[PDB]
């Protein structure tokens, strides 16, 4: 039921607050994406 | 080999992918037998 | 990069023939030439499209997450 954030490699939906770090739940791999948006968008089919 | 020595953590194996996302700089240690 | 769903040019469809093209040059061992006349694709419009389509997609794919 939702997420926030992932991980570049070890694609795992995570997510926090602020100062919990910037890292993941294994992978040290700091990146981090930021996941859709819940708000579906629409598009023009042409 | 490259590394990425950041306070916080280790050093981390560096690579090109994450230096370019992250705007680091993809170097390297330079060590030297000072003798004195 | 995905074949085009229908030629620029004329329009006809030719998303579906990607697939059955590949065959006809690796199983069925033909020639681009004829493997394109036999899916029906018969101005250079239409054949230009499939015979020139570089299916990056499948690069694309192998990435990962
Ligand atoms: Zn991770
Ligand atoms: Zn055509």
């Amino acid at each position: 039921a939702t997420l926030k954030y992932i991980c570049a490699e070890c694609s795992s939906k995570l997510s926090l607050s602020r100062t919990d770090a910037v890292r993941c739940k294994d992978c040290g791999h700091r990146i981090l994406l930021k996941a859709r948006t819940k708000r579906l968008v629409q598009f023009e089919a042409r | 080999k490259p590394m990425v020595n950041e306070s916080d953590g280790v050093t981390h194996a560096l690579y090109p992918q994450e230096a370019r996302l992250r705007n680091l700089t993809y170097s390297s240690g330079l060590f030297v037998d000072v003798k004195k | 990069m995905i074949v085009p769903v229908r030629c620029f040019s004329c329009g006809k469809v030719v998303g579906d023939k990607w697939e059955s093209y590949l065959n006809l040059l690796q199983e069925d061992e033909l020639d681009e030439g004829t493997a394109l006349s036999r899916l029906g694709l018969k101005r250079y419009c239409c054949r230009r499209m499939i015979l020139t389509h570089v299916d990056l997609i499948e690069k694309f794919l192998r990435y990962n997450p």
